[PDB]
């Protein structure tokens, strides 16, 4: 499951920890940011204890420094079965949901409710069926002989169980699963019978298995809603949920809480690139951050000190003061070369890429000359460019052939400059012609 | 997947939640439509709609959509009332059974028309959907 | 275990019988003449006579706006209707902001409503309908482990029982006030007609067949006026899926509220339901419109208004939606002046200091008091709420070196860790590209 | 009830002689001699009712007294007169235009009086029996119908057989029958057969067993205004776009054949105009294209008595660039006259906390009230007002019936007026947020 | 008797072949736009060309409404006239170009004529009579069905079809009552029961329509009269159906939708097709606009799109504005607030201001209309009243004048009423120097 072919992050397993919370130089994929690591870490303890709620957290610094990577590590390293709503800026801007509401189901959609409950399974393989039909349908008659790889026995079959058997056809040599109490039948396949293929189930027939659901409280606030169904989930057109049933919710889940049919898992809400939320967004961050029912925020920008949206005054990282009370702030740092050049050896071996040294040089000087995502980016097409030439290992003029083919933000600001007079500029001046 | 607690404490009825009394007491008791206790509404709006029955605001208040679109009858109703015959109504109605070469048919069956001389009965199809899929 | 999220450590007013606050009590410090205001305005509430009147707290950011909101609403109890809102949370894109503001309005007034809950529960015995194509009655036959007993049901709850398809065998569940007719499964008994069923078997219930219970029912004015606007019509009981055309928000008619209005007060006489204004608190005020406003005065003069409590923490600024209207906390003047303000004062150190022990106790840490006198002196140097958010950073890392108490040096190293907003200035300008 | 003490609830209409002359203090309302004259005429051209579209401008500073008026005005209205109160911000809707709103405020101002007649025969059903010819095209039916005192047989009709089966009653249901209409409902069940089925269920009711005459005959008046009769005739099922408000752009036609019909029905005898008043509460901010809209729809027969209220002196008019005398356009200002309130003095504010403390039941000492007029002079009207109302809770906490003047000190310390908090945030500028978001936090430096 | 503003012009009040008179049809003055006024309504008449524009112009309190309403007066009431604000077209459901092409189809009317053959009347029999030879495996096989039928002074029995007595069973037409069948479709209706069969139930819910006059077959010409945007809105939406579709959308909020060029080019088509078989007449009217200023610059581009049509009625624009900028532009200096490429495509009426004597006129006609009585010498303090403030000032200020002099037990309005009702109401000018004056948020 989980199909993904290679993303930007896709190297980073999670933040690389000892047990005393402390920073390998590498592990896990994540080297450098010691002190942020640290933080994160500290940050995770938080959210694995779950005794506190409505902690935001801030994660500032310069483009390209670890960010939306220590949001990965840490989402990696949460493991699965506790929630982590990630979501930008800009999404919650929706044309039938106000911004309130789109907040307010981004932050519900992050606390679970862990529900364990029991079920009896009949899981075995169909030797024989025999079904005896009248004429008119009246009365039908059934024997089942059904086995597993340890016993075997013959079941009388009432007739909803054959009408049931007759509906999803099953024949002798299948592996089929059967739910006494809903009557839902479920082909697993077809046995190792040679004369899918799945193998032949061991054990009892009757079994009983425990599943642990895990619900979020968005989920249960669409359900309970009566306007719209579970589709809403999968649509997405919930429409402006009212406060009543949100009580209601909160009421029920503190009742199951107190008597211990449920429990309750926080989980983090993380918002890349914060700055471009409105003024209204804070003010109302502000006092949704004091419910019980709040997981922790984690909010993630490159801004210094510009305008804050809705506004025409200036503020630190695009955030009123207020907003920066309420939060406690994780700082990132630029690198240096060595780190650089260790980025870049993780990157060539995740996109399976052969490296000369002299070549990872080149890279790293022009990694820290230009930027670091521009030689991560120049990494797979050198490799096209060498198995355009039939060779495995890329070379020095390889790099430097897909450095003169492909351009970065400053050669193409000093171009751009130097022959303005065939661009459009502000004002809509351009000049098509070549001669005078 | 849904767990049993959800639907058992939430969906129906049980001796520890009050999910049938309050929906009583949202839809029926304090219904004003009522003719139980609001007789002047329910005879205010049978003067204003000229329907004979004034127990029938409380049955188009309390049923869904679909299905007072399918059992919709078309009853008499009174001609002391003030909803009157609109314009466009009439129009409507003098073209249910008219034939054609009449004047007032022709000009209120211009889509027919235009139907049966583009010879839209005989096109073909251009587009098919790539899927196709049951509810979840 | 516990949860606790910037509060809970706020259980009051803490105020003695003739209204006077103590100092330290009910998890307040401080904070005498604003505590009794709110205790003066508890008491108008409770006196439940008057409608309409309206409450603005003001004062610097952390400084108790919103915990004396909270405490407010604790003294008043469970009971009494509680609606927090913010001031962002009126703009919708479904309705006006003025019908958002008029259903919040309508939020806060609550009734109370005695009721019966009558049940009948166990194994079908009998299925008896007589007519006289028209069924008349139909005699159930009811037992469970203590017994049986026989009723007699109108066609109407029989239709329902055949709905719910009940044979002879299966556990029901039947509601006497409602007609309520729910189907558990088929017994025990027989759970061996055949080897392979799709029924779902469950035991005979163990108490008697006939059950009352004595409720009471909370239902605000609202929900009255939601339950009879339905624009699509009346829903079923039980419906999973939704109907397909997505029935949105709607701008009520007042004709709809006077005719609740006069079915509630038909009710109240009777001695059936009982009354109960509430509060409507909306705190940072501040992000309200002009038009909003504007309709604010209206909504104040009606006849079932309840008490609004309002909260800003802004000086002279320019009200939203208007250019050159200079007011005090972002409140225009004609609001004002049907306002009262209760002014919050800021703290000093040992107040500072207080608070900190106090909270530290709440979320069960250990400080020593070195460590406290550097956590009050960080507090006054940056914030308060600085302070009370490195505690738990704090009591992580002296979880890590094994110990359960917090030291000077695990200050020192969260101080290091995280950073405040002044800090984070200073790093912001001595920069060069962007942080 | 369903009415607490609201804002001015002690107004009981305009205090005025049989010569239009206002009392000092009459019904409620104290002072303001020009203005009640004033409303007391628009109050006599809105009862002789042969006058329509006219414009009246309630002009004067905050707390003097505009709404005041206006609710007196209401109040000495009388009922069955439609009286249509809004305020400015209400017509900005998201899914009806400005003009249609306006148009809807302006046709719920006007309504039509219609009488009419009911023989009503309510009781207790006994016995159905119904007889089926032999052919089947025609049914007959023995009604047994009862009351406590007597019952009767009646004969019924085919018609009355179809819509005795819809609804079906059980021989000992409440059922009620119109004879010149022919109307039937189902009231619910009798309290005589309540202990017979063992369970209700969910459509049914209990009524009691109705006494006295079975044949009553009862003369009933309607009043319909003409945006009723626009949202019903607009759809199938109107009613629920009454109750809902989703009309949503009712169109031209229908509005023309509506006036068409209603003359008909006026000059035919069946029914009667009503015309009423419409109330716009702080009219200074409409949009332009509204008043434009105003001023050409205040010109048709059909048009109600707009009392419009403002308190802004010269300032701008939303949708455009430049100020105006109350934020109203010239051009909307040439149609309309103009009622001007004054400022009060220290009589009349006494007499005014005087007759707001009787109202809500608050017993006051005589230099109490002295001080409460002191600071109703200093200060404005209603900070005294609601410092009677905090200033009773002081007072019933020291277990003391009356208001003393410890009392008034002690809700005047704790609770601020405008003036006291503008500085307080003056004289401590650097805690609060300002216009371009800076504040100190910290109390250190 | 309700008077509101107006009603007290009856027309323009020219005489014919020639020009206004001083005073007639309630109009005081306005000599020259009147007689381009009457100009105008006689090229509507004429019935030819289409998409003309008037524009008239003038200061406030002129009579730019009343020269239009008197158009409209003098035109008559089987000529379709539509008034209008430029703040009406700015709907929240559709575009505003697609009100302006609604508003401009509405003034433009068809009047049509058509022959009803009918019999109606009390039925006396109703025999399904059988046929001769009924087939097997069916059962009353009908041949035809005689129906009698009776009215006031005529009985006559008839023969008809076999498939009409399905209809006769699907409306549930019994004996004695009276029913209604047109020639060529059949389709018996049942108007009701007659008033001789009304008293033998004590209950019943039917109407007693009593007996219909005249003999039982009468051909009838009818004549209706609708207009374009009829004919588009009724073959927009569709006809009674038996599709959910039909039936849901009757029962939900009716929203406008954008009507498109395909539907009124085909009613155009057959609107022309029936007009040259010589039976439909077709009549051009007036769109009238009140304040053109509110449009802005896209309403005015649409406009003149719109106004080279084929079909375009006869446009009335009304502004009072100078030198003004156009709406939706921030730098476009105009007159009247419209912009130069409407504006060379309109003709523009002046309107003059009155003078002493006009305005005592004007308020002797708006007291004689009111039903008052006005003494002469606060006739002329009136009038003078009207010269210092305004006309509408001194117009609006006779209805107090009368309930004062009413409340004083005299039907004669006198000086001391207008100085009552001069020191009770307040004029513009007053009230601006009142809130000039003062200080204290007045
Ligand atoms: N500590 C690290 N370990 C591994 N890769 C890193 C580290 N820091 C940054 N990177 C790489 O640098 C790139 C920029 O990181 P990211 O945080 O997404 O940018 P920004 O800081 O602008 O959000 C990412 O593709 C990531 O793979
Ligand atoms: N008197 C007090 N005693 C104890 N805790 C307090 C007191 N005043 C404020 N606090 C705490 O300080 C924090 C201030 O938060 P809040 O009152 O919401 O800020 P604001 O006043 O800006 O709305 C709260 O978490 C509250 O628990
Ligand atoms: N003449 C009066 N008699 C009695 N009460 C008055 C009078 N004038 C004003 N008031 C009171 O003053 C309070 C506020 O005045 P209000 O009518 O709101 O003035 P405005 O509408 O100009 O703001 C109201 O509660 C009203 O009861
Ligand atoms: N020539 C006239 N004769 C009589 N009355 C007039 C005349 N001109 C204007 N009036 C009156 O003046 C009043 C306002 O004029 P109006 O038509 O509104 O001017 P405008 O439309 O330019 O504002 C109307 O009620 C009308 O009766």
């Amino acid at each position: 499951k989980s199909l993904s072919l290679i993303a930007a992050h896709s190297h980073i397993t999670g933040l690389g920890l000892d047990e005393n919370l402390q920073p390998r130089p590498t592990s896990e994929g994540m080297v450098g940011q010691l002190q942020a690591r640290r933080a994160a870490g500290v940050i995770l303890k938080m959210v694995q204890n779950g005794t506190i709620a409505g902690r935001a957290v801030l994660v500032a610094g310069p483009p390209s420094t670890g960010k939306t990577a220590l949001a990965m590590g840490v989402s990696q390293s949460l493991g699965k079965d506790v929630p982590f709503t990630a979501i930008a800026g800009s999404e919650i801007f929706s044309l039938e949901l106000s911004k309130t509401e789109a907040l307010t189901q981004a932050f519900r959609k992050s606390i679970g409710i862990k529900i364990k409950e029991e079920t009896e399974l009949i899981e075995g393989e169909v030797v024989e069926i025999q079904i005896d039909r009248s004429i008119t349908g009246g009365h039908k008659q059934g024997k089942l002989t059904i086995k597993t790889t340890d016993m075997e026995t013959i079941y009388e079959l009432g007739n909803k169980m054959i009408d049931g058997l007759t509906k999803e056809k099953v024949l002798a040599g299948d592996v089929i699963s059967i739910d006494k109490a809903s009557g839902k039948i479920t082909k697993l396949g077809r046995s190792f019978a040679r004369s899918r293929f799945v193998q032949c189930p061991e054990g009892e027939l009757q079994k009983r298995k425990t599943v642990v659901h895990t619900v979020s409280l968005h989920e249960i606030d669409v359900i309970n809603s009566r306007t719209q169904g579970f589709l809403a989930l999968f649509t997405g057109d919930t429409g402006e949920i009212r406060s009543e049933v949100r009580d209601q919710i909160n009421t029920k889940v503190a009742e199951w809480k107190e008597e211990g049919k449920a429990e309750i898992v926080p989980g983090v809400l993380f918002i890349d690139e914060v700055h471009m939320l409105d003024i209204e967004c804070f003010s109302f961050i502000n006092r949704a951050l004091e419910d019980e029912f709040a997981p922790i925020v984690m909010m993630a920008t490159n801004r210094g000190v510009s305008k804050t949206r809705g506004t025409n005054y200036k503020s630190p990282h695009g955030l009123p003061l207020d907003l920066l009370d309420r939060s406690i702030i994780i700082t990132t740092k630029s690198y240096n070369e060595q780190e650089i050049k260790t980025i870049l050896s993780i990157r060539a071996q995740e996109e399976e890429v052969e490296l000369s040294s002299d070549a990872l040089d080149l890279l790293t000087k022009t990694g820290v000359e230009t930027s670091l995502r521009y030689s991560s980016n120049l990494i797979s097409v050198a490799q096209q460019i060498a198995m355009k030439r039939k060779n495995n290992t890329v070379e020095v003029e390889d790099v430097k052939r897909a450095y003169l083919l492909f351009l970065d933000s400053a050669r193409s600001v000093k171009y751009v400059q130097e022959n303005e007079s065939q661009y459009i500029d502000d004002q809509g001046n351009v000049q098509i012609s070549i001669a005078k | 997947s849904l767990p049993r607690l959800i639907y058992e404490d939430l969906i129906l009825p049980n001796y520890n939640n009050d999910v049938d009394i309050a929906n009583k007491l949202k839809n029926v008791k304090f219904n004003i439509f009522n003719p139980s206790t609001n007789y002047e509404l329910c005879l205010f709006l049978s003067k204003l709609t000229g329907e004979p029955s004034l127990n029938e605001f409380f049955r188009v208040s309390t049923t869904p959509l679909l299905k007072r679109v399918i059992e919709r009858t078309n009853g008499p109703k009174n001609t002391d009332s003030l909803s009157f015959k609109t314009i466009t109504q009439e129009l409507l109605e003098v073209t249910r059974n008219a034939p054609s070469e009449g004047v007032m048919a022709s000009l209120l069956n211009v889509e027919k028309h235009a139907y049966e001389r583009e010879y839209l009965n005989c096109i073909q199809r251009g587009y098919h959907p790539n899927v196709s899929a049951p509810p979840v | 275990v516990t949860r606790t999220a910037a509060h809970t450590h706020i259980k009051g007013l803490g105020l003695d019988e003739s209204g006077v606050a103590k100092r330290v009590e009910g998890g307040f410090v401080g904070q005498i003449e604003a505590r009794e205001a709110c205790g003066v305005i508890v008491d108008l509430i409770k006196a439940k006579k008057m409608s309409g009147r309206a409450i603005l707290l003001a004062g610097g950011p952390s400084t108790g706006k919103t915990a004396l909101a909270l405490a407010i609403s604790q003294e008043l109890g469970p009971k009494v209707p509680f609606c927090p809102l913010v001031g962002s949370e009126l703009y919708s894109v479904e309705v006006k902001k003025t019908e958002t503001l008029m259903e919040n309005f309508r939020r806060a007034i609550g009734l109370r409503i005695k009721e019966t809950k009558e049940v009948y529960e166990g194994e079908v015995t009998e299925l008896t309908p007589e007519d006289a194509k028209t069924i008349s009655h139909v005699i159930v036959g009811l037992k469970s482990a203590k017994g049986t007993k026989t009723l007699r049901l109108d066609p109407t709850i029989y239709e329902s029982i055949q709905r719910e398809k009940v044979s002879i065998g299966d556990v029901i569940y039947i509601e006497a006030n409602t007609g309520a007719v729910k189907r558990v499964g088929r017994s025990d008994a027989y759970a061996t007609e055949f080897d392979l069923e799709t029924e779902e078997y469950v035991p005979l219930p163990k108490g008697e067949v006939h059950k009352k219970k004595e409720i009471v029912q909370d239902v605000t004015l609202h929900d009255l006026d939601v339950a009879n606007a339905r624009p699509q019509g009346g829903q079923d009981v039980i419906s999973m899926m939704g109907q397909l055309l997505k029935p949105k928000k709607t701008e009520i008619t007042e004709k709809l509220r006077q005719e609740v209005n006069k079915v509630v007060a038909k009710y109240i006489d009777q001695g059936v339901a009982e009354l109960i204004p509430g509060v409507l608190f909306i705190d940072e005020v501040n992000m309200l419109d002009i038009e909003i406003f504007t309709y604010l005065n209206k909504a104040l003069e009606s006849n079932i208004a309840p008490v609004v409590v309002l909260a800003s923490n802004r000086g002279m600024t320019t009200v939203r939606g208007t250019e050159d209207v200079i007011s005090p906390h972002g409140v225009p003047p004609d609001l004002i002046d049907r306002l009262l303000i209760v002014r919050t004062l800021p703290y000093d150190k040992d107040e500072i200091r207080t608070i900190i022990e106090r909270r530290a106790t709440v979320e069960r840490l250990q400080v020593e008091s070195s460590a406290l006198d550097l956590l009050a002196t960080m507090g006054t140097e940056t914030s308060l709420r600085y302070a009370l958010q490195l505690l738990a950073p704090c009591g992580i890392l002296a979880q890590t070196s094994n110990r359960k108490e917090i030291v000077v040096n695990d200050v020192n190293e969260a101080k290091l860790l995280f950073l405040d907003a002044k800090r984070s200035t200073k790093i912001l300008e001595t920069s060069a590209n962007y942080l």
